[PDB]
């Protein structure tokens, strides 16, 4: 019997909403992830945090495809992320693709996620989600973009940013390095540096997860014959592709 | 914090659910009841305390039957026990309506299990105030189960619960060791009478009526039946002489 | 603090009811472990029968979920059975709808998502259990997937759960550092069971009769448990290497 | 002291349901009523309570079918719910199965009905006790219902204030009355005597006494007023 | 059907609406008004199945009245007609459809024009200089097509109408017991004292 | 049950105030200030962003200014996410009016419904009010240019000029002193910015920390235009007020 | 279609033709009307294809779940479940099903559920349009406790006739043999069975 | 409409005509009837063309989602089960008749599905008004262990039977080839035997030929 | 009795070179009875044009409805909808009413503002995308339109030649339909501009 038809997030006398604040604290404690936007692409990245060396970390995706042109990453409570990813993929279909026969543009999909998050901040009998997401994508009329979504439901666009533990440091580090002529390869280079500060264990393609929103990949489409469907712009990098770049 | 024990679905910091623990007290506090598996059937018995001479003897029957082949008996809050059987009966009817075959005893145990465990999941409900001993004869022979307010249940050679549970448990442990080969139904009936008389000695202060039933392949035909008349007398006799 | 009684955030960003549910998993004082062979997956669990009145054959924390999936549970039996039933139901419904047998990792994912919900919704309590699913998947090979009350899940090369989990885990970590591979290199499941029991006796420092264990085995297209006798066979084999 | 009495879904650490126990306390504060039976009849006798010297005496006996009925002690509206619920079960048995409903079963139904309120949030339990008498296919019957859910079959009893008197008398009178077969009036006089070990500072009038009887060749019927002068 | 006519002259809108109500074999009444005023400068006439016509009109009426009170303002005739059309269009896919046709004549104070709207039971709306429902168009459109000028006075409008009602009395099998005529102008709504 | 965990969001204090509304207003007082000023020939909306990093993407940002309609806009102060819920239901209310009546929705009508919504959260259903205050600027042809405000209580009022969020006591005073009715729109633009210069808690007021918008019937044709200024347009206007 | 199941000494055999028609057009000449619902419980389908496939798919589901929980179900239990779907949905189903299976306690068992959802346990059963033509032959040739080879012949000959005469039956003859040994599928082609 | 499906030793191919008709009128001379459910599972429809579009879009979507959930390539048998359960639910009121074929990790597959929710498996299949012409060809030439290039030739000939002999079909031939190793190959207008001849005349009008009452410029802005 | 034949009317659209054209009759009827000659059946939402024939109550309703949705679309995407996308919208919106549909035959025309392509499409009453580069027709004289069009059309007409063609195609078809005519309107659409013409025709 769900008795709990009342909000569990309420205004304190000072004007705070404790549960949103506390969610943010859970996020702050989470592992660093970050994203950065070039001119011909966007990259998002985070640290895999193997809980045993007996676990297979490939079976933990911290970086997720949402649509062929849109990906996500998070800091905070991974389970809350897992179900937000399921939810977000579904809403991209039911509230967009099934209507207009094309995938939603980045900012609209972000609204939808944001909205879900807001609802857990006000509806009966639930707590807010304990995550922040960075969402990166591309769409024909807005180009490349990067958004941050917070437990409150608020989102905002960024040229680059970071969330989780080392984020104040890393945001500082990104301000030094970001320009508006960055090409995608260069942003990857920077992402890898900025991550490397925030991590003292082994640092390589097995302990790092990383994806890009780039050119379309027709080799990853699965079929040929329709010149108007080019591949997904989203792509995870391989353990290899990463180490390759750890030369530069 | 404190007050981990005020609400029902709540874990204390040591990992426990104090309201279920308190329900066990309501059970420990009830009258004694037991089950004995013989080697083609099972036997149930239960102490009925006689408050007053104004009770009608014979007539406040505490063992309940489910379907045709299952007996249940319970110690604790009696109305909760009855509520649980009403559920059990719906479950057995639904199972039989769909699958034709009368419900197998393990299948039926898990039905009660799940329903009881369900009352430890939510704060808007209160855990069951009974331990239930039950069983019968299915197509794989006899089965005896016992089921706690938490929804824990297992299979038993014998089982007891209520005030008398320790004298009964000790007494059953005897039987297991001093009859490794198995026990016949008619002998298990008499033993059951004995064991109730032995466990009654915790509160001799009150007078009591004995009630026994059995489900046995050879003796009752795999159906559940109460023991009465001559056979009931004969088992009360065996209990008197085993006291002196 | 009622942030202690229901699944809402403490000021540190914590769900104490989730933490306390983890604690409950250890109430049985049973350790379990799972490992992978070339084409099998084995789980082993202690089996304790304190009472002389219990029917021993009914005492089990291992479940046949489907034709192909086995689950072993660390934690109290009522919650174990509730999760078992649920997973049985899910695996069967999945087959009916999508036309193929539900995979281990997907079932784990689903069961984890159910747990996640109890951490977010208030009238539901987390279950005090940790589920370890095993199969030989037709796409993925022998696989182990573990779920807890946080809603967390991951795949494993091998794993172990319970009070003495740490001992067992470090023992296995060591074995694979040497062996350089992620599985027991063994054709026969009878020897992967032997390996598993062995590497467990050494980690717990304790000897086992045939009634001290439960075993489950996943071959391609069947998951089954052993009887005291098929176990006894294994304990005799181990003894032949003193 | 006693956070554990806030509702019915809360057990105390000793294992008690305080809200139920507080409902039982409404019964003891109610006016006394007595029930007893032979092998041929069953009898309720009830002491009704008025508010002023200007007021009616609240009725305590309710007919439930031709062969069955009850008396109440405690929260009167609650008896009205339960007696009504019972009238329906007696009725359903007649209409569907053409069968007079057995007193044992009415017993079980009332138990199950009361038990619901004691496991669920929001429901208070019933605050009334009841004595039910009936004559069915196995002769005379008397039951005592408590709002805990316990129903128990008896040859006699009483509930309400000072009822311990009437009960002790019945325990001693037992073998006298158990054999008042084929004699309605004797059995009533033996009920009225019982109910007297229970009055403090007032005795039975025509206005405060009500009596009901049922049995072989006599349908459940209620006497008050002039009709009861006979036995007072 | 009964007779429902309307014409929009230069400074007003004239509605002419048959007086008879007949139930099968008898004519039950010869003085029935098939209009409701929706607001001071908006008039609706109507015809179709029994009961439905009135129920529908009186419901539209109460809704427009509610609007006026709430906003202390009178909706434009265009808005009223869009509202009415939408209601009728819901009716058609409903469990039991309102079988009602209406004309809405209004004076639009904001633009100082008269406006006539024709809407059938399907929600088919159209703004016209003159209109009718059912068979009424068949007899009268010939004459209106010929004689109508947008700059007609009210008097001219009423003459042109007199001619239309004569054509109906002559060629139409039914005795509709004359018409009631109303005028909607910048000063509101009044009824022509006599159509003799 | 669970009424232990229910902080009752819909009750009165002993003074007859609604706790949660007052608290939401408190919350709002710390939001970026927003300003609306109405001229006889247009309306200005100006607002201060929450201190925004240098890396934040200011072109695509829309934290405080939102289009409801071709003729009505709002400036938000409070929880963005809560607001976007409200904005969106309002965009739909407008569309429904337009579809029913084939007339654009009058500003008050819209404002009233949206305020009626907030009011409901304040009287039933035990949820928390929306932590939002709104300035609405619109044009209709019944009352021309209009400016309104609404808050979490559900109350709304109309204004010639007004502010919400941080430092409104201060900002209200300064407008009160400088507003005149004949005021032209470019006068209002200038006044809006003066006011935020004085009002801001940040030591400068720079283009990257503002959102800005106008509603002009200007210029030649009777139609109405809505302009949401881009970063470069706002920088120009700041030079042109010599605030930079 | 023509379908049957026959109990024999070592267990039970099910057979069927393999033709699916839509009127006179043969939609599919190699249909499999022998359908597995558990390892050793199968059925024969007749009636609507959509209905019988959809039912079989559900029964299989229920028995997969039964098995997960209570171990291997009885052939009788499987017939109960078919029956419950067929009886309770008689108003929108056209399904005539024979259920057959093997266990050790009971050897072979055959249950038939004709239209309406009555259930009937039998030593053998026939069904589908082709069955009418062989009631005589089967009643005359079935004996209990035949050997496997005898029983494969009894089926082969019964169905060769049903096929011969019924236009809605034809193609190959499929069988499925159910015994302690396991599960054997058989096929017989035209050039074999026409010639008998 | 004529659509067919033919297995070969390393995969499967489907084909379809390109005519679509409303009554005896041809509304579209080059309609593409080959629908994707996922990259390596394709579909051809006959029946109500709004129903076959709707139901391939819908299942395509649930498949994509289910694929993302499971982190597995989607299986044909899932498309099959989801389709049939939906058609059955709607008792045949959704007039979709389909041949669905594809490759998944369990191998290559070919099924048909009828509007009421029955399904067939086979090595070769046809549907639509042109169904019987096509089947006559398949029944005449199909052999086991076709190479890919034989299977295309065969499926292409089968559709031609429908084009010529059936009035319901066709114009051109579309093909999709799904081979177990590879990307699915979709050959829009693989074959175009039906080109209109140049007309005897041009019917371009002299400008100003048409009478006009008003011009307005229209407002996009 | 047939809802697609009570009010009557037609719409046709075709493509030329870097332009599209779309046209309708003007007649609202009620069976034999002409009711209005000012029933335009062409609407637009930004730079996307929608013609709708069939039951007029539904023509109206659908327009009111797509105005509503393209409004909400612009407000959120912050840009006007393009024709390829609108088409999908129309299609999905009709199929929502699959078992109780609107009795209409829509036609979409427009130029994609990004790609510059001419685009047109049509549908049945439950919303199957009949997509064709050359031309689309709908209405009570769809047969006669198919005939005029198949003869008259040739690809890549310059805007002023396309006008002449679509006009002729429409008029001569309406003249062989009882239930169409009473005037006619034609939109010529180029990337940056649109001109709308009323045609002179017979009135009977
Ligand atoms: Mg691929
Ligand atoms: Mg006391
Ligand atoms: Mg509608
Ligand atoms: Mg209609
Ligand atoms: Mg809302
Ligand atoms: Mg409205
Ligand atoms: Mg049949
Ligand atoms: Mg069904
Ligand atoms: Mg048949
Ligand atoms: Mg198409
Ligand atoms: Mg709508
Ligand atoms: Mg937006
Ligand atoms: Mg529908």
């Amino acid at each position: 019997t769900d008795r709990y038809s009342f909000s569990l997030t309420t205004f304190s006398p000072s004007g705070k909403l404790g549960q949103i604040d506390y969610a943010l604290t859970a996020v702050k404690q989470g592992v660093t992830s970050l994203g950065i936007k070039a001119t011909n692409g966007v990259v998002i990245a985070t640290e895999k945090k193997s809980s045993s060396p007996l676990a297979m970390s490939e079976t933990l995706s911290k970086v997720s495809l949402l649509t062929p042109d849109i990906g996500a990453v998070y800091s905070g409570m991974g389970p809350d992320y897992r179900v937000l990813v399921d939810k977000s993929r579904k809403v991209a279909h039911t509230s967009y693709k099934r209507i207009y026969g094309e995938y939603p543009p980045t900012k609209l999909l972000v609204s939808e996620v944001a909205k879900i998050m807001q609802e857990a901040t006000q509806s009966g009998g639930v707590r807010p989600f304990g995550v922040s997401l960075l969402i990166a994508g591309h769409d024909e009329f807005n180009g490349f973009s990067l958004y941050q979504v917070d437990p409150s439901g608020s989102y905002f666009p960024w040229k680059a940013t970071a969330i989780g533990k080392g984020s104040v440091a890393a945001k500082t580090f990104l301000e030094k390095r970001w320009n508006d002529e960055l090409e995608l390869e260069d942003a990857i280079h920077i992402a890898l540096l900025t991550l490397k500060e925030s991590v003292e264990g082994e640092f390589n393609g097995d302990t790092i997860e990383l994806a890009i929103i780039g050119d379309e990949n027709p080799d990853l489409l699965g079929y040929t014959g329709i010149p108007t469907d080019k591949g997904p712009r989203f792509r995870k990098l391989t353990s290899q592709e990463i180490n390759d770049r750890l030369e530069a | 914090g404190t007050g981990y024990d005020l609400s029902n679905s709540v874990f204390s910091p040591d990992g426990r659910n104090f309201q279920v623990e308190y329900a066990v007290k309501a059970v420990e506090n009830g009258t004694t009841s037991i089950g004995i598996k013989c080697n083609d059937g099972v036997v149930f018995a239960v102490e009925k305390l006689i408050t007053s001479k104004l009770l009608v003897p014979q007539k406040n029957v505490k063992i309940q039957v489910v379907d045709r082949h299952i007996g249940c008996v319970y110690s604790g809050l009696i109305p909760d026990g009855r509520h649980l059987v009403n559920r059990g009966r719906e479950e057995a009817a639904s199972f039989k309506k769909l699958y034709k075959t009368p419900i197998p005893i393990p299948a039926f145990a898990d039905r009660l299990g799940q329903y009881v465990q369900a009352h430890t999941l939510y704060n808007s409900v209160r855990p069951f105030g009974v331990s239930t001993i039950f069983g019968g004869v299915d197509k794989n022979g006899a089965h005896l189960y016992m089921l706690e307010p938490s929804g824990s249940y297992w299979g038993y050679k014998g089982a007891a619960t209520g005030k008398g549970r320790q004298s009964a448990k000790a007494e059953l442990e005897k039987l297991v060791d001093h009859h490794p080969e198995g026990l016949s139904a008619r002998e298990a009936v008499k033993q059951a009478a004995k064991i109730i008389y032995l466990a009654h000695e915790d509160n001799k202060e009150k007078d009591f009526e004995l009630e026994i039933s059995w489900c046995s392949l050879s003796e009752t035909n795999g159906l559940h039946k109460f023991v009465k008349g001559d056979l009931l007398q004969e088992a009360i006799d065996f209990a008197q002489k085993e006291i002196n | 603090g009622y942030d202690r009684h229901i699944t809402i955030f403490s000021p540190e960003g914590r769900l104490y009811q989730v933490e306390y549910a983890f604690k409950a998993t250890n109430q049985t004082n049973i350790n379990s472990l799972a490992v992978r062979g070339k084409d099998c997956t084995v789980v082993i669990s202690q089996k304790k029968v304190p009472d002389k009145l219990l029917d021993p054959t009914t005492v089990s924390y291992i479940f046949c979920i489907s034709r192909t999936i086995g689950m072993v549970v660390n934690g109290p039996i009522p919650d174990a059975r509730n999760a078992a039933l649920r997973a049985k139901a899910e695996a069967a419904e999945f087959r009916y709808k999508y036309g193929y047998d539900m995979p281990c990792d997907v079932l784990a994912k689903r069961m984890a998502n159910l747990s996640q919900i109890y951490t977010q919704r208030a009238y539901m309590r987390p279950l005090g259990v940790i589920l370890t699913f095993v199969s030989v998947d037709e796409e993925l090979g022998p696989s182990i997937y573990k779920t807890d009350p946080a809603g967390y899940y991951v795949g494993y090369k091998a794993t172990a759960t319970g009070p003495k989990q740490q001992e067992i885990t470090t023992n296995l970590e060591n074995h694979f550092k040497k062996s350089k591979i992620d599985h027991i290199n063994e054709e026969s499941w009878e020897k992967v069971v032997e390996f598993a029991i062995t590497h467990m006796i050494d980690a717990l420092g304790t000897e086992f009769s045939k009634n001290d264990l439960e075993v489950g085995v996943a071959t391609k297209d069947k998951f089954f448990t052993l009887s005291a006798e098929n176990i006894e066979e294994r304990l005799v084999a181990i003894a032949e290497q003193d | 002291r006693n956070n554990y009495d806030g509702d019915t879904v809360t057990f105390s650490p000793t294992g008690r349901l305080f809200q139920v126990e507080y409902a039982l306390e409404a019964i003891k504060q109610g006016s006394v009523t007595v029930g007893l039976r032979s092998n041929t009849h069953a009898v309720l006798v009830a002491l009704k309570r008025n508010a002023d010297e200007l007021s009616s005496y609240q009725k305590k006996i309710i007919k439930c079918d031709e062969h069955m009925g009850l008396s109440l002690a405690g929260l009167a509206p609650d008896a009205r719910v339960l007696s009504n619920y019972l009238r329906q079960q007696c009725n359903y048995s007649s209409l569907v199965f053409n069968r007079k409903l057995a007193v044992e079963r009415a017993g079980h139904l009332l138990c199950d009905k009361a038990q619901k309120n004691t496991q669920s949030y929001g429901g208070r339990p019933y605050g009334v006790g009841l004595l039910i008498i009936g004559y069915d296919k196995s002769g005379a019957h008397l039951l005592e219902f408590q709002p805990s859910g316990n129903v128990t079959e008896l040859y006699g009893t009483a509930i309400g204030a000072r009822s311990q008197g009437a009960k002790t008398y019945l325990e001693r009178t037992l073998d006298t009355f158990i054999k008042i077969d084929g004699n309605p009036d004797e059995l009533i006089k033996a009920g009225v005597e019982a109910i007297s070990q229970s009055l403090r500072d007032e005795s039975l009038t025509v206005d405060n006494l009500s009596i009901a009887i049922v049995g072989k060749d006599t349908p459940f019927t209620i006497y008050d007023g002039e009709a009861v002068a006979k036995y007072i | 059907m009964d007779i429902i006519l309307g014409i929009r002259v230069q400074d007003s809108v004239i509605l002419a609406s048959s007086k008879a109500v007949t139930r099968g074999i008898s004519v039950l009444k010869d003085s029935d008004d098939k209009t409701r005023q929706l607001s001071p400068h908006t008039l609706m006439s109507f015809a179709g199945e029994a009961g439905d016509t009135v129920q529908f009109a009186e419901y539209i009426q109460a809704n427009i009245q509610l609007y006026s009170i709430r906003e202390d303002y009178e909706l434009s005739p265009q808005a009223v007609s869009s509202f009415v059309r939408q209601e009728l269009a819901k009716s058609i896919r409903s469990r039991r459809p309102y079988q009602v046709n209406v004309l809405i004549g209004g004076y639009d104070k904001k633009k100082n024009k008269p406006e006539l709207y024709q809407i059938d039971y399907l929600g088919t709306k159209v703004e016209l200089p003159y209109g009718a429902h059912g068979y009424s168009g068949f007899y009268t459109f010939s004459l209106l097509d010929h004689h109508y000028r947008p700059d007609m006075t009210t008097e001219e409008g009423l003459d042109l109408l007199k001619l239309c009602v004569q054509e109906l009395e002559k060629r139409m099998p039914m005795d509709f017991k004359g018409v009631i005529v109303k005028i909607v102008d910048k000063d509101g709504i009044r009824q022509v004292d006599d159509f003799q | 049950g669970s009424r232990r965990y229910d902080s009752r969001t819909t009750i009165f204090s002993p003074e007859g105030r609604l706790y949660q509304v007052e608290y939401a207003l408190e919350s709002i007082s710390h939001a970026g200030t927003a300003i609306g000023i109405m001229a006889s020939d247009g309306i200005v909306l100006a607002a201060e962003r929450k201190v925004t990093s240098t890396l934040l993407e200011q072109d695509t940002s829309t934290e405080k200014l939102y289009k409801l309609n071709d003729k009505i806009a709002v400036a938000v102060a409070g929880l963005t996410a809560d607001a976007e819920i409200l904005i969106n239901t309002a965009r739909i209310h407008a569309q429904n009016y337009l579809k029913t009546y084939n007339e654009d929705i009058p500003v008050e009508i819209l404002v009233r419904r949206l305020s009626d919504i907030k009011q409901g959260y304040t009287q039933h259903g035990g949820l928390r009010p929306f932590g939002v205050s709104f300035i609405y600027a619109g044009y209709d042809d019944r009352y021309g240019y209009q400016l309104y405000t609404s808050n979490p209580s559900g109350n709304y009022t109309g204004w010639k000029a007004i502010s919400v969020g941080a430092n409104t006591s201060a900002a209200q005073t300064l407008l009160q002193m400088d507003y005149k009715d004949d005021m032209k729109v470019d006068d209002a633009i200038e006044l809006a910015l003066k006011t935020l210069s004085k009002t801001t808690d940040s030591s400068a007021l720079t283009y990257d920390r503002l959102e800005f918008a106008t509603i002009r019937k200007g210029a030649n044709d009777g139609e109405v235009y809505q302009k949401i200024f881009k970063p470069q347009e706002i920088k120009d206007i700041l030079v042109k007020t010599g605030i930079t | 279609t023509s379908i049957m199941a026959v109990t024999f000494k070592d267990g039970v055999i099910l057979g069927a033709d393999s033709r699916t028609t839509t009127g006179a057009y043969i939609a599919n000449r190699v249909t499999d009307k022998l359908t597995r619902v558990h390892d050793k419980i199968w059925c024969c389908r007749s009636g609507s294809a959509a209905d019988t496939q959809a039912i079989a798919d559900i029964v299989q589901y229920h028995l997969e779940l039964y098995t997960s929980q209570y171990g291997t179900p009885s052939t009788e239990t499987a017939a109960s479940v078919f029956k419950e779907l067929c009886y309770e949905n008689k108003d929108n189903l056209t399904a005539g099903i024979i259920v057959a299976g093997y266990d050790d306690k009971n050897k072979g068992e055959v249950y038939t559920i004709p239209l309406g959802g009555s259930v009937h346990k039998l030593p053998y059963a026939i069904a589908g349009s082709g069955s009418t033509f062989i009631y005589g032959y089967c009643d005359k040739n079935f004996r209990e406790n035949m050997s496997k080879e005898e029983t494969v012949d009894f089926i082969k000959h019964s169905l060769s006739q049903a096929i011969k005469w019924d236009g809605s039956s034809g193609g190959v003859i499929r069988m499925v043999v159910l015994t302690a040994a396991g599960v054997e599928r058989l096929i017989f082609y035209p050039d074999e069975y026409e010639q008998l | 409409t004529t659509i067919v499906g033919v297995k070969f030793n390393n995969g499967v191919v489907i084909a379809a005509d390109t005519r679509s008709t409303q009554g005896p009128i041809v509304a579209d001379k080059n309609c593409a009837k080959l629908h994707r459910i996922s990259p390596k599972i394709w579909c051809a429809g006959a029946g109500t063309a709004a129903d076959t579009e709707a139901v391939t879009q819908l299942i395509g979507s649930n498949i994509e989602l289910h694929s993302l959930y499971t982190s597995r390539e989607p299986r044909v048998v899932s498309a099959l089960q989801m389709l049939k359960q939906h058609l059955f639910k709607y008792q045949g009121h959704i007039g979709a008749y389909l041949i669905v074929a594809g490759v998944d990790p369990t191998g290559s597959h070919l099924f048909s599905i009828h509007a009421h929710g029955s399904t067939d498996v086979g090595y070769y299949l046809s549907l639509g008004s042109g169904s019987l012409a096509a089947m006559a060809v398949l029944e005449s030439h199909w052999k086991q262990d076709l190479t890919k290039e034989e299977a295309i030739k065969l499926a292409s000939d089968a559709i031609q039977a429908g084009i010529w002999n059936d009035l319901g079909s066709g114009s051109n031939v579309d093909v999709c080839v799904m081979e177990i190793g590879k990307d699915a190959e979709y050959l829009r207008n693989y074959l175009t035997p039906n080109v209109r001849e140049e007309k005897q005349k041009s019917y371009k009008f002299p400008r100003g030929t048409t009478a006009v009452l008003k011009e307005s410029i229209v407002n996009i802005c | 009795s047939d809802p697609s034949s009570i009010n009557g009317g037609i719409v046709v659209a075709m493509t030329g070179k870097d332009c599209v054209a779309i046209a309708c009759d003007l007649r609202l009827g009620s069976q034999s009875l002409g009711v209005s000659n000012k029933f335009e059946k062409i609407f637009h939402y930004g730079h996307v044009f929608l013609g709708i024939t069939g039951l007029a109550t539904d023509v109206t309703t659908l327009n009111e409805m797509f105005r509503y949705k393209t409004n909400l679309y612009k407000l959120k995407e912050e840009r006007a909808i393009e024709p390829e996308t609108f088409t999908q919208l129309v299609s999905s919106s009709l199929y929502e009413r699959r078992f109780g549909p609107y009795f209409v035959g829509p036609v979409v025309a427009g130029i994609n503002s990004k790609s510059g392509k001419p685009f047109i499409a049509g549908f049945d009453l439950i919303g199957c995308i009949d997509e064709a580069k050359d031309f689309i027709v709908s209405g009570t004289a769809s047969d006669q339109l198919f005939g005029m069009c198949e003869s008259l059309y040739e690809p890549n007409l310059e805007p002023e030649d396309l006008f002449e063609t679509i006009s002729q195609a429409l008029l001569n078809a309406a003249d062989r339909d009882a239930l169409s005519g009473w005037g006619a309107v034609v939109y010529i659409i180029k990337k940056d501009e649109v001109v709308k013409r009323y045609l002179k025709m017979r009135q009977d």
